[PDB]
């Protein structure tokens, strides 16, 4: 049946027995099927004495001839021509399990041999082309005689006059067209070099001289026939070596071509028997008997599984000795296995980067994938920016399939890992701006306003409003541009926050119970969650039912004033019974009796647990720890808010000095006024506000499941689950 | 190499890895008794030329090709007339005398590169011109072995 | 049972072992006994040589 996670599954610890013969068959059927975490069995035998290393290194040399050969395909214009396919291959199996073959050798040997006849290939076409750019030079015709370029044939001139304070016939003409520099690997232009004086030792000089400025020269004959033989035999030679250089790369550019249409499926493979080697070595193998030996974690609801997978692959092969396993129940900590789909990957581990969720409890990696983004929407309510971030989450989600192919990038890739998370938080961010009524800091008017303004309003003077009806949903919209609103709109989230984060302790807190409760945890129930959860409710729950009650009694038509909040929260802690005005009666009763019962809370958390204490010194720390990290969470819960106002202000002032400028005169040079202005507002609508201050809100309502809901009930951290399993990882670089 | 992959892999028994060894020494004493110049000439002597002498005489084992070098490159003449005999018998699509073709020009391009005399003996002869039609030939196991033939000839002797 | 069954592996293992020690045991006592009958069948060539002298 289903097997989804909670936390986590119940997984078993299997040792294997295998024969020599299957060894490698079976490792490469497990890699590709990918399900079990071998623990340590030969960590103690060094790397340099392990008993596979000479595949080992055979496979580094060979993965080494493969960077080779990719690098001379990105030297020229062909690039994982197998990329499509091989990719969607490798991806392929998946529940497919394709065989690996003992091809290994031939795979090794073709690789060597292609390296081998690449090299000499190179070294001949670099040959060839430094023979084609010295012939060149040398097929220039009209003593010395060379070519040179034609920047410094001036200066070679200057100190050859100079140096040479005597007289010399100097006859240099610029060459047709640029030649690639041999030193400068550069088409520079070039220039003729032709000088003719008398003296052995002043040629000699000239010689030098000429060679020091990089200059190349010939032995040009001075005879026209001799000239001319020399220029018929240099161009048979340069047709002779045109040709052969033809056919060279002809021949390099087919190998390449022939190479990179399977280059792609050979790399995944050889690294794929990289890691099945990386196992092997790994593994308890000796050779004086059965080679190969091993154990392994497993999940207990796929030992049937994998068990008929190892069947299969052992009737696919030859070998009838069986290969069975059988569960090995030790007294370690088992790994921790979360099941989790393209809309929960992400959430999950940015849920358990803070800490690993041990076993079978209950974790915070599924209440996260609701509370987070309705945490950052409450942080950032806006329909506008909201409308703009579930847009680019939209367009990174339509497209996956093409992304899945890409690499996103350093612009893209941690939105490329939080690809879903920002879709469901957009989508909760329409909800916050419904509710925040503002649209770029402007209130939509879809619903009638329940507050009517006097029927006779005096232009300049203070304006009041009675309040003669209700809004549906949002707040009502005659607020927006008031000088009452930001309080009322202060009050309200002060308490909408202090609600939600509140209620937020509470699920974490419920969350513990359950993982209390799904041990035996006895002492530790009582112990530690009654009383926490007596306090806990006692006050802060108490103050949010006061609150709520508040609202809900007409204060104004009552004609009893409504108390101060926090004076209704404290005058328990200073002096029981100091009510001005109660909410309900009894009020003063209800104070002294909760404040009594939640006072004894603290003996109740600092005394039953540690009974037999041993453990009373973690017990002390826990509990004071306890009480002050809830007040703490709770007043930390106020940063919503803040960041509520932060938002809404900003996109405030941003729209007043960019769009109410906008218009200006709505003259015709207004047109173009308006259209910078947008265009500025625009851009710093995304550029500042939804990714500066959007992510702060998202990693601030990250901060809330750092600390305030995982520190209820988060335990400790647990041996992570990652099995042997290959991923087609590194398809060209690495 | 199928003996030398063999002995590379780790066979669990004892005897089958002495065996491997044992094998592994047989072949060794083999090609070392395949390296012997003596060998290679007479093999030159008749057609249908082997390819385990060509990869060490005319190759690492450079007495061989010292004394292919004798009579005025007496052996380099005998293998370029062999190859023109070859070329001119219009039957170089056959299997076998594409593998001879390979073979010649595999062994001229190791003398060319020690003996660069011997270029002038294949510009008179015509080897030269017989190499650049050979490097337009299909067969491009044989289209190999002609065009490095060519680059070595072109790339050191011509220069 | 998973240790019972470890160690039954372990036991096939050096009893396999040990057939294996056994069979190398056996061939270097029979190339012994094969050094032994060749002593024995030279010493018989020479007797059936030197009976052979006398006769004629």
């Amino acid at each position: 049946k289903e097997e989804a996670i909670f936390r986590s599954a119940e997984m078993a610890l299997v040792q294997f027995y295998i024969p020599q013969e299957i060894s490698r068959d079976s490792a490469y059927t497990l890699g590709q099927l990918g399900l079990v975490q071998f623990r340590d069995l030969n960590s103690k035998v060094r790397a340099f004495q392990r008993t596979f290393v000479n595949e080992i290194r055979r496979l580094d040399n060979v993965e080494r001839q493969y960077r080779y050969f990719y690098s001379l395909l990105k030297k020229h214009d062909i690039k994982l021509y197998e990329g499509d396919t091989d990719k969607y291959l490798d991806g392929s199996g998946e529940l497919y399990v394709p065989p690996s073959g003992s091809v290994i050798d031939d795979y090794v040997r073709n690789a060597s041999y292609l390296e081998e006849r690449l090299i000499q290939m190179e070294d001949a076409t670099d040959q060839i082309e430094v023979q084609k750019n010295d012939l060149e030079q040398y097929r220039f015709i009209l003593y010395v005689t060379g070519v040179i370029a034609r920047d410094k044939v001036a200066t070679l001139e200057q100190i050859l006059w100079r140096v040479l304070r005597g007289n010399l016939f100097f006859k240099t003409v610029e060459i047709e067209q640029p030649v690639y520099d041999v030193k400068t690997r550069e088409y520079k232009h070039k220039n003729a070099f032709i000088v003719f004086s008398h003296g052995d030792l002043i040629i000699k000089r000239i010689r030098k001289i000429a060679e020091s400025l990089d200059a190349n020269l010939y032995d040009v004959d001075s005879s026209n026939e001799g000239r001319s033989q020399q220029l018929a035999k240099v161009n048979k030679n340069l047709s002779d070596l045109y040709t052969v250089l033809k056919t060279t790369s002809t021949t390099l550019e087919s190998e390449l071509y022939a190479i990179a249409k399977e280059l792609d499926s050979w790399f995944q493979d050889v690294t794929r028997e990289k890691a099945i080697f990386e196992i092997l070595n790994k593994s308890n193998y000796d050779t004086n008997r059965k080679i190969l030996i091993a154990e392994g974690w497993i999940p207990r609801d796929e030992l049937a599984t994998l068990q008929a997978r190892l069947g299969e692959m052992i009737a696919r092969l030859g070998i009838d000795v069986p290969s069975i396993i059988q569960v090995l129940d030790t007294n370690h900590t088992p790994p921790t296995f979360h099941r989790t789909n393209k809309f929960t990957a992400g959430f999950q581990s940015i849920c358990d980067c803070y800490g690993i969720a041990q076993y079978r409890e209950i974790n915070a990696g599924l209440p996260t994938i609701v509370t987070f983004p309705f945490m950052f929407a409450i942080m950032f309510g806006d329909m506008g920016h909201g409308f703009l971030m579930t847009l680019a989450a939209l367009s990174l989600v339509l497209n996956e399939k093409k992304i899945n192919k890409m690499k996103r990038g350093e612009i893209f890739d941690m939105a490329f890992t939080g690809r879903y998370i920002i879709l469901l938080m957009g989508v909760f961010s329409m909800y916050t701006g419904f509710l925040y009524n503002d649209i770029f800091s402007k209130t939509m008017t879809i619903f009638k306003s329940g507050w009517k303004w006097p029927d006779h309003w005096k232009k300049g003077e203070s304006i009041t409003a009675t309040s003669v009806g209700t809004y549906p949903i949002g707040l009502d919209w005659a607020w927006h541009g008031t000088e009452n609103a930001l309080l009322f709109s202060n009050s309200y989230k002060m308490k909408l926050s202090i609600l939600m984060g509140f209620i937020h302790m509470t699920y974490s807190y419920f969350f513990s119970l359950a993982n209390h409760l799904y041990f035996n945890s006895m002492i530790d129930i009582i112990g530690n969650f009654i009383p926490g959860l007596l306090f806990m409710q006692g006050i802060f729950g108490y103050l949010s039912v006061c609150i709520v009650y508040k609202w809900a009694v007409d204060w104004v038509k009552d004609g009893k004033p409504a108390p101060g909040l926090l004076n209704m929260l404290i005058n328990m802690f200073l002096s029981p019974g100091t009510i001005d005005d109660e909410l309900y009666p009894h009020q003063a009763k209800v104070q002294v009796f909760l404040l009594l019962m939640a006072l004894v809370c603290i003996p109740w958390l600092l005394l039953v647990k540690p009974l037999h204490g041993d453990i009373m010194i973690h017990q002390v720390i826990h509990t004071i720890e306890f009480c002050l990290n809830c007040v703490s969470h709770t007043a930390s819960y106020l940063r919503l808010w803040a960041l509520s106002l932060a938002h809404a202000q900003l996109s405030s002032v941003l729209w007043t000095m960019t769009i109410q400028i906008a218009f200006g005169f709505r003259g015709f040079v207004g047109v173009f006024m308006t259209v910078a202005l947008f265009a500025m507002w625009f851009a710093l609508t995304c550029a500042v506000l939804v990714l500066m201050e959007g992510t702060s809100a998202m990693l601030h309502s990250l901060r809330l499941h750092w600390v305030e809901s995982m520190s209820k009930f988060f335990v400790g951290e647990g041996l992570p689950y990652e099995p042997f399993a290959f991923e087609y990882k590194d398809m060209e670089v690495a | 190499p199928t003996v030398q992959s063999l002995s590379e892999r780790k066979y669990s028994d004892e005897e089958l890895r002495q065996d491997i060894s044992n094998l592994k020494e047989i072949l060794e004493n083999e090609y070392q008794e395949l390296t012997s110049f003596d060998e290679y000439v007479a093999e030159l002597d008749s057609k249908l030329l082997c390819w385990s002498p060509p990869h060490v005489d005319n190759g690492f084992w450079s007495d061989n090709i010292d004394e292919f070098k004798k009579d005025n490159y007496k052996i380099f003449r005998q293998l370029i007339e062999l190859l023109q005999a070859k070329v001119r018998n219009g039957d170089v699509n056959a299997k076998q005398e594409k593998i001879i073709i390979q073979v010649a020009l595999n062994d001229i391009t190791h003398v060319v590169e020690l003996l660069p005399e011997s270029i002038d003996v294949l510009d008179k002869t015509g080897g030269k011109a017989d190499i650049m039609e050979l490097l337009n030939h299909s067969d491009s196991r044989v289209k190999y072995e002609a065009l490095k033939a060519t680059q070595a000839i072109i790339g050191y002797t011509f220069k | 049972s998973q240790k019972n069954g470890i160690a039954t592996l372990l036991q096939a293992e050096k009893e396999a072992h040990e057939i294996v020690s056994k069979a190398r045991k056996y061939r270097q006592d029979k190339l012994k006994q094969a050094k032994t009958d060749a002593a024995k069948e030279i010493d018989s060539y020479k007797i059936q040589k030197d009976k052979e002298l006398k006769e004629f």
